[PDB]
């Protein structure tokens, strides 16, 4: 072989040469031009578009304390050997030791040593080892889960089922006393998601605005923008509800120091139609956080969360009635003094 | 409970370091042996370090010393075991485990720092914290449920201080988050070279490897 | 009267190679001109020099040659007044030995690979799992470049090669590329025995130790499955599978025999146990394997690898027996016997025992059988093997012999070793042996040469050899006398030397538990002027892989495996003694060693 090569890339502005008497990598999907004067291979990876091994059913029902109930079945042709049920406790929850100890002495079972305080197994992650899980009928176990400490927001727990000859394939379920599915609540459009909180944020009323106390609210850390908006139309994209709104006035401006030139989207789950009583062509007082922003199109879009304050702003038609009139002033003072002075 | 402003979370966990070379230009003793004292600081990892020294000497060839170990520990600390990678938008649970190595009974505050890249218990306002006890010479598992919302490396940070004492610990480890799909692999062609030329037209980020061989 | 030229059997480029030129029955000074050329073509002069030869130096000349790099043969020619010798000798391009240290044995995609190349112009190549080259180039031995692993890559065992420019043989090092996280604990395993009986009735046990990387015990459970590994393939025993608790980092897994019989109702294979440990919290697990438990009839194996396969009828034969465990590790304090010769010894630490065998004078052929005779073993569990040594053919049926004798055992540098020249033959020829010529060979080059006077009557001559670290890992001792300027009588012996470092390297420290960030101070004790290379690796990396790492024992192993001598000594005849010890010989009466087929031992 007495070669002399040269490769052309739309990528590189100058082509590459190498005397074959070898590799180069790009980040593009383009035509190549080769020149000789040997074999070549080209590779092009791209991203092209649950529980195959076990059936896993985990519920937590109420004891009229909670009863944790687990049901599983192997989907294989033959009973699985040496399967494992990996369990985590809800926050501030602990296993009833008496129950767990009954399960522990089961013919085909094992659980690690645990300490006990007042019938409470001192373990937040409990793992039960079974010799076999049936492939033909469901297998179930249950025990009581005891509330040790009270808490605001319980974190959901999880159950994993896997066997010796399939460790990498793990089937996971979450459980919460409130959210059946135990999944953290979130909103997605197309493919991008943001947190939602779970608690469904209701509309505000609001009879006499404490203008000093409201500036205080609209001035805390987490409040990045304060607009007056107009509900142009309500729609439903991927995420059940899209509230199309137009910024009438800008009272406080976010890091993106430039709104009003782009129509805003406010997004909430269909489970939240009731409490957010938004009507078309009604004016709204809106403020929130820029951590609630969800990127799309040319359009600017946020999702309705508890960091979002929503209050209906009457029209001028409205601003003559004995009920609405003292508030319209309240809204005028608020706007004025915030826009003129800042925090 | 000392402020989390005080505890600076450990984060420097190299899998290897001290890649240096070194001349024994010192003078030999009675024994004909030269000696070289050297200083360095340890990194953040709680583990044992093995230090291997291999030397070359013009008339004495090459020599591989016996390994020298360095145990690095704490009295109380966090151990965060992370998966290699996780898929965007999929809910997972990570288990930090707290170790109490003192022979007493302690009471502990564990807080998981918020991050905008995740969806978790921790919100911007307040970090999901919890208090509970640990028995003599024992340890306790702590689950955290997060949901990755961005691809890439994104820190997970956990901090814990004991009560009525000065023992604390913080860990910061980068979590790998990957595209929602399955990576698909096209060998665009296999051509040969019998001046000859050839155009190969166009066929989630993308890579393209270019292999030409001799035969 | 008789002229001789001795060179090593294979010749290396770019290194000082000593050679031997001798004049027997010639008391006259002369200068000798000596050349080396390419062969057959004789195009270019590769090396030259003139040397003085006199009765002052006992008519012996030991010059050195160097062949600059430029199957491939050369010719060493030597000429002067009365002298014209020429030997055709094989060439190797392996100037020295290269070893590759790497940073670690396992990498993640998109990380660097730090490496060093050590030598006892060089290029370094990196190869993929599929065996495709991706790097190659000259390496500055003072400065190496980290090699950057791509974010998308092929996973598995890569290899790195280091070599001289136009050489076919190399040193190869390995590393894995896996999508892995470091585990928080090591698992170490302890087998019940180093073997398993093919037809026994014992159970097999494995002790598991699991400890975190900083020191505490692990709590949790383990899953062990036993199997059999036939050459490449692994064949499991599905009813082995047991789950056992790991309490305070301790646990014992057991394979029942009736469970083994039930599945295997085997020769030349190994028992393996695959062990998977999980922390009690379920945070992480570890996978390791207990391997190399040969399925055997005897706990031992006998080897004749360290005995000469030739004897001298009428002289006492030195049988050096060697016993190992099945994995090939030396087995110490093992009694061995050969009934037929009523001989008996027990094995030293190196696994060897020397037995002297009295042999008849008219034997041409000598068959030997050795049995283990272990105090605690039933007869059918002893090990045996057989060999037959054949008699050294005297030159023209003369009945003239040479034997070199060593009684000293486990040889280490520092020692003074008696070396005996034992001569036997007809009274007429014996009265002519005026000196002996000896050659010390180490690492494939002729190291040293000297003379040993013999006075008349002296059929036993003892001299002293002082052993330095230059003789590591082993040397060959070869000697010959000549009768009346045309008969040559020769012998050789192979001597193992303890494999340490040639010099010294220690890393000294205080050994106290430390804190992330704490100031450390370490001490390096080594040889004056040494370049020392350091690295610190998280112990969690050894847990995952440790079979690729460099070590002193591997350095000495590879260096031995490339010895040009192929035999434990002596030979068919004069010619074979030299051939088997890795030497070339040509005399003025055309006593020529045959051509060396391959550089790697037959
Ligand atoms: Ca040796």
């Amino acid at each position: 072989l007495n070669l002399d090569i040269t490769i052309e890339l739309p990528d590189r502005e100058v082509p590459i040469r190498y005397r074959i008497n070898r590799t180069v990598e790009t980040k593009l999907n383009q035509d190549i031009t080769v020149t000789a004067s040997a074999t070549m291979t080209i590779l092009t990876f791209y991203n092209a578009q649950v529980c195959n091994k076990f059936h896993l059913n985990v519920s937590v029902e109420n004891i009229h304390a909670l009863m944790l109930k687990i049901c599983t079945r192997y989907l294989g042709e033959v009973d699985s050997t040496m399967t494992i049920i990996d369990i985590s406790m809800l926050t501030g929850f602990l296993p009833d030791a008496e129950d767990l100890t009954r399960l522990s002495k089961g013919v085909d079972r094992y659980i690690s040593r645990y300490e006990v305080d007042n019938n409470m197994a001192q373990k937040v992650a409990v793992i039960i080892y079974l010799n076999k899980v049936s492939h033909s009928e469901d297998e179930c176990l249950h025990f009581k889960i005891l509330k040790h400490f009270e808490v605001g927001f319980i974190q959901p727990g999880s159950v994993k089922v896997y066997s010796y000859y399939n460790l990498d394939e793990k089937c996971t379920k979450f459980y919460h006393p409130d959210k059946g599915t135990g999944l953290l609540n979130k909103i997605c459009i197309g493919n991008v998601c943001r947190c939602a909180g779970e608690t469904c944020s209701s509309l505000n009323h609001q009879e006499r605005i404490d203008v000093p106390l409201q500036i205080e609210k609209a001035c805390e850390t987490n409040v990045d923008y304060v607009y007056k908006t107009k509900l142009l139309r309500i729609e439903e994209q991927d995420g059940n509800d899209i509230y199309v709104m137009d910024v009438l006035e800008v009272i406080k401006q976010g890091t993106d120091e430039n709104p009003r030139a782009k129509t805003h989207q406010y997004i909430s789950q269909r489970k939240c139609q009731e409490a957010l009583n938004l009507k078309v062509n009604d004016d709204y007082l809106i403020w929130g956080s820029r951590s609630d922003l969800l990127p799309t199109k040319d359009k600017i879009s946020y999702i309705i969360t508890k960091n979002t304050w929503i209050e209906r702003w009457p029209h001028e038609d409205e601003c003559q009635e004995e009920e609405f009139q003292k508030l319209c002033d309240d809204f005028a003072q608020f706007s004025y003094t915030l826009t003129e002075f800042g925090c | 409970f000392i402020a989390d402003s005080d505890i600076i979370s450990r984060s420097d966990f190299p899998k290897s370091w001290l890649w240096l070379t070194k001349d024994l230009t010192e003078e030999p003793n009675s024994q004909g042996i030269s000696s070289k004292t050297m200083s360095f600081y340890l990194r953040d990892s709680i583990t044992t370090w093995v230090v291997l020294a291999v030397s070359f000497t013009p008339t004495k060839g090459i020599c591989v010393a016996e390994p020298y170990e360095i145990r690095v520990m704490k009295v109380f600390f966090i151990d965060l075991q992370m998966p290699y990678s996780v898929v965007k938008n999929e809910q997972v649970e990570i288990r930090a485990i707290l170790h109490n190595y003192v022979n007493e009974d302690i009471y502990v505050r564990v807080e998981l720092l918020y991050n905008p890249a995740f969806c978790s218990a921790s919100t911007k306002g307040q970090r999901y914290r919890q208090q509970f006890p640990i028995k003599a010479l024992s340890s306790r598992a702590v689950p955290f449920v997060i949901v990755p919302l961005e691809q890439g490396l994104h820190d997970v940070e956990i901090k814990a201080s004991v009560q009525e004492a000065l023992w604390s610990d913080g860990v910061r480890k980068k979590l790998k988050v990957v595209p929602e799909g399955v990576q698909k692999s096209i060998v665009t062609i296999v051509k040969l070279d019998p001046t000859q030329l050839e155009v190969i037209k166009a066929r989630t980020e993308i890579e393209t490897k270019i292999i030409i061989q001799g035969d | 009267a008789l002229y001789t030229l001795i060179t090593p059997a294979v010749l290396r480029t770019d290194t000082e190679e000593q050679i031997l030129v001798e004049a027997h029955g010639d008391s006259t000074p002369k200068q000798l001109d000596i050349f080396v050329h390419d062969f057959p073509r004789k195009q270019k002069t590769l090396f030259q020099t003139r040397v003085d030869m006199n009765p002052a130096g006992g008519m012996l000349v030991t010059p050195t040659i160097e062949i600059p790099a430029k199957n491939q043969y050369v010719v060493v020619q030597v000429t002067g007044p009365q002298v014209r010798l020429e030997k055709v000798v094989l060439l190797s391009y392996q100037s020295s030995f290269l070893f590759i240290q790497t940073d670690k044995g396992i990498y993640t995609p998109g990380s660097p690979v730090l490496y060093r190349v050590f030598s006892m112009t060089v290029i370094v190549e990196f190869q993929t799992p599929e065996g495709i080259l991706v790097s190659s180039n000259s390496v500055d031995l003072n400065f190496f470049w980290p090699y950057n692993l791509p974010d998308l890559v092929s996973l598995g065992t890569w290899r790195i090669v280091a070599k001289y420019e136009h050489s076919p043989e190399n040193y190869t090092a390995y590393f894995d590329v896996r999508k892995y996280v470091l585990p928080s604990f090591e698992v170490r395993l302890q087998p019940s025995e180093k073997f398993f009986y093919i037809d026994g009735n014992e159970n097999f046990h494995v002790s598991i130790t699991a400890r975190y990387l900083y020191g505490e015990e692990v709590e949790g459970v383990a899953f062990v499955l036993f199997g059999v590994k036939i050459d490449d393939a692994k064949k499991s025993i599905p009813d082995s599978l047991t789950r056992i608790p790991i309490i305070d980092g301790d646990g014992k897994a057991t394979l029942k025999r009736d469970t083994f019989r039930s599945r295997f109702p085997l020769v030349g294979h190994t028992l393996y146990a695959s062990v998977t440990v999980m922390t009690e919290s379920g945070s992480d697990m570890v996978v390791t394997e207990q391997s190399g438990i040969h399925i055997v009839a005897s706990p031992y194996q006998i080897h004749f690898t360290k005995t000469p396969k030739y004897f001298k009828p009428g002289m006492p034969y030195e049988l050096t027996v060697y016993v190992t465990n099945p994995d090939g590790s030396p087995a110490a304090h093992v009694p061995v016997v050969s009934e037929a010769f009523h001989s008996m010894g027990t094995t030293l630490s190196d696994g060897t025992a020397k037995l002297i065998l009295n042999i008849p004078l008219n034997a041409q052929s000598l068959p030997i059988t050795v049995r283990t005779n272990h105090g605690d073993l039933p007869r059918e569990r002893q090990a045996t093997k057989s060999m037959t040594a054949i008699a050294y053919q005297t030159q023209g049926g003369s009945g003239n012999y040479l034997h070199v004798a060593i009684t000293s055992t486990e040889i280490k540098p520092g020692d003074n070793l008696p070396v005996n020249f034992n001569v036997k033959g007809n009274a007429n020829s014996l009265k002519q042996i005026k000196y002996f010529t000896y050659l010390i060979l180490n690492k494939g080059k002729i190291f040293k040469v000297g003379r040993q006077p013999r006075r008349d009557g002296q059929n036993l001559v003892t001299m002293n050899l002082h052993i330095t670290p230059d003789l590591i890992p082993s040397f060959r001792f070869v000697a010959y006398y000549q009768v009346g300027n045309n008969e040559i009588v020769a012998d050789s012996v192979w001597v193992d030397v303890k494999d340490t470092c040639m010099g010294t390297l220690v890393v000294k420290g205080d050994n106290l538990i430390q804190m992330p960030g704490a100031a450390m101070k370490i001490k390096l004790e080594g040889d004056p002027g040494a370049r020392v290379g350091l690295v610190a690796v998280d112990k969690a990396v050894y847990v995952l892989n440790d079979k690729y790492k460099i070590s002193q024992a591997k350095i000495w192993d590879t260096i031995e495996k490339s010895d040009f001598g192929c035999t434990a000594g002596s030979g068919q005849n004069n010619l074979g003694v030299f051939e088997d010890a890795g030497l070339a010989l040509t005399t003025s009466t055309n006593l020529n060693t045959k051509q060396r087929s391959a550089a790697k031992c037959p």
